[PDB]
DNA sequence: ACAGGATGTATATATCTGACACGTGCCTGGAGACTAGGGAGTAATCCC
DNA sequence: GGGATTACTCCCTAGTCTCCAGGCACGTGTCAGATATATACATCCTGT
């Protein structure tokens, strides 16, 4: 059958978290999926270029953070770095 | 008979609220295949491909019409003329 | 198949040619001004077997939509039965006064075809008997009070909640039961103190805790 | 001659959505030309992607890639 | 040994392991740190939430309980930062912002 | 609560009488919120009952009427009058109460036939509740005249 | 301008279809435990 | 000052077998909506 992966269930969970009583259309679902894919490619690309610029062969959380600081503008970037730091800290603690 | 300008504004309010495609489907398809027949013989087109082409096309044309309108207003006129389109394209770096 | 199906599939099945249309229940086709009856018109059917419960209400537009739709040569004669619709309104007047004979023998001519009656007497002779018992009732004081409150309502509205079928079918409801018209739910005495109002319903889902929040608005500050 | 398929009231509608009150007569032919060039480039790149994939059917993903490489990313069709 | 997901340990919803796999097999670097997938998943989930929130607001404004592309477009084109983020992005079936110039208004 | 009506009062008396008679009866009514409030009345005065309107799905309709017609003890139905005109079977029912008399006699007699079936064993009596000086007497008269014209034409 | 018959409205039910929604079998990619090569951290130091 | 380079200990991630469950593919149900019926009155449009 060749299963094709997607970010559907995840953006659905997020939707239920922020708006428990709202729905989502299939078109908008695909749009959100393409959105997350695009940003993923952007941040990962910029992180890759960052690693290559400093003669490093490993993309750590630092490269990701700098990439987010370069891509996302202003307060969006601030909250992004905030959530990222919280997540990586909570992951570091809870083994 | 309305004064010449009211129906126009009503149309602007009408189509700025809508999201469905404006250009007819089949003529755009025929145009797509006519332009494509100079790159590859006996081309087969997915419906979603044609729809994507039309979405991007209409989006591009509307975006260009906004800038064109801005060029028209900048010259103290309420009528878009080919000079405005050419100027918009020129500043955008396409001509 | 069924009826909303053939009001959907009418543009298809008009290309299909038929020798036997069999309408089993034309008390679903009981009237004209009927999109179902009109889509039943537009087919090419040599035999249209018409069946129903029975003939029903003696407005006889029912009997029009039977008699003209089923057969030619009465096919437009239901508008001659518009002059017999003058007969149909004096059919109420002869429900008062049964002493006329103008169409009944003509219907005996008509109903030797077009109809075929097997009677209850053929079938109830197997069965036993059924008897209606009529029991009258009254209006209670509150019930008659709301009924002439409705009569005061037609006094104030022929001269709120003024729907005409609020009038007739709420005459019916206040025959039935007065509390369908809105009743107060289980009461209590007034409360003077200061409790704590719940914010919303969609937050405290399942595991909530009640708190004794009862304080008096009268305070004494020391 | 399918470029004339894009009609005058269609271009008018697009201008309305763009927020245009009065439209010149020389606008329509210009619009047909611009659309023709745009479609030329996009479809050229798309067919290139198609031929690289050894396919005779240009898919929607080919259009998405073509638009993405021209700096006009399109959401709602994959990618 | 009672396995648990990396997304649960990071307190996120977006798949950390999937992101890690994509980074590894995405030709981005020879090696990838352990903080990279959780950080990236966190940023993606945050951005997702920020759009879905405003989209839900725009959906509520149109008396609709299902977010459509139009609501997404209205959400992005009003948020200046989100608009800058998706400036070269065309949202399908999203239409445009209702904006009429003052000069074209009736006299 | 729900008593304060004479229709309901005489219904209370006759339901006590038919409990003494030992016969599972019926209801038919036009507006099923009255059927809800009668459900509350009958759950109250402890009568085992079953409900059947258009709101129940078709398999539930046929299965609850099967569960009635297999069980000799559940005492009172609840039915929509007009939606009683299905192909349902009520041989185990033996008495009829119309709480209402609305326009079409053939609907009323049709539900009567749904009781007075071909497989009916005993005399089924039907009680049509009537008020005084009120509009259901008018509808009774009008329907009776329409019944009269119907029966003289197609007798 | 007024009368008459059309269409319109209202309150209450009903049937029947549409476009959603939820529910379940089941594969494969993620998680766990592990070693060890090595990129990276880090102190040291020339010198642009 | 601080960027380049160098010497060097080491923690961190690729690698691999096992394996188990979250998520894909595809299944059954639920109101929403439409269209009816029926009973009067209400009302509007047109003609007389």
């Amino acid at each position: 059958r060749s299963r094709k992966e997607s970010y559907s269930v995840y953006v659905y969970k997020v939707l239920k978290q922020v708006h428990p009583d709202t729905g989502i259309s299939s078109k908008a679902m695909g749009i959100m999926n393409s959105f997350v894919n695009d940003i993923f490619e952007r941040i990962a690309g910029e992180a890759s270029r960052l690693a290559h610029y400093n003669k490093r062969s490993t993309i750590t959380s630092r490269e990701i953070q700098t990439a987010v600081r370069l891509l996302l503008p202003g307060e969006l970037a601030k909250h992004a770095v905030s959530e990222g730091t919280k997540a990586v800290t909570k992951y570091t603690s809870s083994k | 008979r309305y004064r010449p300008g009211t129906v126009a504004l009503r149309e602007i309010r009408r189509y700025q609220k809508s999201t469905e495609l404006l250009i007819r489907k089949l003529p755009f398809q025929r145009l797509v295949r006519e332009i494509a027949q100079d790159f590859k013989t006996d081309l087969r087109f997915q419906s979603s491909a044609v729809m994507a082409l039309q979405e991007a096309s209409e989006a591009y044309l509307v975006g260009l019409f906004e800038d064109t309108n801005l060029c028209a207003i900048h010259a103290k006129r309420v009528t878009i003329m080919p000079k405005d389109i050419q100027l918009a394209r020129r500043i955008r770096g396409e001509r | 198949t069924s009826y909303q199906l053939v009001v959907s599939d009418v543009a298809y099945f008009q290309k299909m040619k038929w020798q036997y249309m069999i309408l089993d229940e034309a008390q679903a086709i009981k009237s004209s001004q009927s999109s179902r009856w009109k889509c039943l018109l537009g087919f090419h059917c040599r035999n249209r077997l018409l069946l129903t419960g029975t003939p029903i209400q003696n407005n006889m537009q029912e009997l029009w939509a039977l008699l003209h739709f089923i057969m030619p040569s009465l096919f437009d004669s239901h508008d001659e039965f518009s002059e017999w619709f003058s007969k149909d309104i004096e059919s109420h007047a002869q429900s008062n006064t049964k002493l006329n004979e103008d169409q009944l023998k003509r219907l005996h001519m008509i109903l030797k075809p077009f109809m075929l009656r097997r009677v209850k007497k053929h079938v109830q002779k197997e069965l036993g008997d059924k008897i209606e018992i009529d029991v009258f009732c009254e209006l209670s004081y509150r019930q008659r009070a709301m009924y002439q409150s409705l009569r005061n309502q037609i006094s104030i509205m022929d001269l709120d909640s003024a729907t005409l079928m609020n009038l007739v079918m709420q005459f019916r409801k206040v025959c039935n039961h007065p509390d369908l018209f809105e009743r107060a739910d289980t009461s209590s005495p007034f409360f003077c103190g200061h409790f704590a109002e719940t914010g919303s319903f969609l937050r405290e889902g399942t595991n909530v805790a009640l708190g004794y929040s009862t304080r008096s608005l009268v305070e004494y500050r020391l | 001659d399918n470029i004339q398929g894009i009609t005058k009231p269609a271009i008018r509608r697009l201008a309305r959505r763009g927020g245009v009150k009065r439209i010149s007569g020389l606008i329509y032919e210009e619009t047909r030309g611009v659309l023709k060039v745009f479609l030329e480039n996009v479809i050229r790149d798309a067919v290139t992607y198609t031929e690289h994939a050894k396919r005779k059917t240009v898919t929607a993903m080919d259009v998405v890639y073509a638009l993405k490489r021209q700096g006009r990313t399109l959401y709602g069709f994959g990618g | 040994a009672k396995a648990k997901t990396r997304s649960s340990r990071a307190g996120l919803q977006f798949p950390v392991g999937r992101v890690h796999r994509l980074l590894r097999k995405g030709n981005y670097a020879e090696r990838v740190g352990a903080g990279a997938p959780v950080y990236l998943a966190a940023v993606l989930e945050y951005l997702t939430a920020e759009i879905l929130e405003l989209a839900g607001n725009a959906a509520r404004d149109n008396k609709k309980t299902r977010i459509i592309p139009r609501h997404l477009q209205l959400a992005i084109r009003n948020d200046e930062e989100l608009n800058k983020l998706l400036g070269k992005v065309t949202i399908a079936q999203g239409g445009v912002l209702p904006n009429i110039q003052a000069v074209l208004l009736p006299k | 609560f729900v008593t304060d009506s004479g229709k309901l009062a005489k219904l209370d008396e006759l339901l006590r009488e038919l409990k003494e008679g030992g016969h599972r009866v019926l209801l038919y009514f036009q507006m099923t919120r009255m059927i809800d409030l009668m459900e509350e009345y009958l759950t109250y005065r402890n009568y085992k009952y079953c409900r059947l309107d258009g709101s129940t799905k078709l398999e539930d309709r046929r299965d609850t009427v099967a569960d009635f017609q297999t069980r000799p003890e559940i005492f009172i139905f609840l039915l929509s009058t007009r939606a009683g005109g299905l192909g349902i079977n009520l041989t185990t029912a033996d008495t009829v109460i119309f709480y209402d008399s609305d326009w079409n006699p053939t609907i009323d007699s049709q539900a009567m036939d749904r009781a007075h079936r071909l497989g009916q064993t005993k005399q089924v009596t039907v009680y049509r509740l009537i008020t005084r000086g009120t509009i259901e007497e008018r509808i009774r008269k009008r329907a009776l005249q329409k019944e009269e014209v119907q029966r003289v034409v197609i007798t």
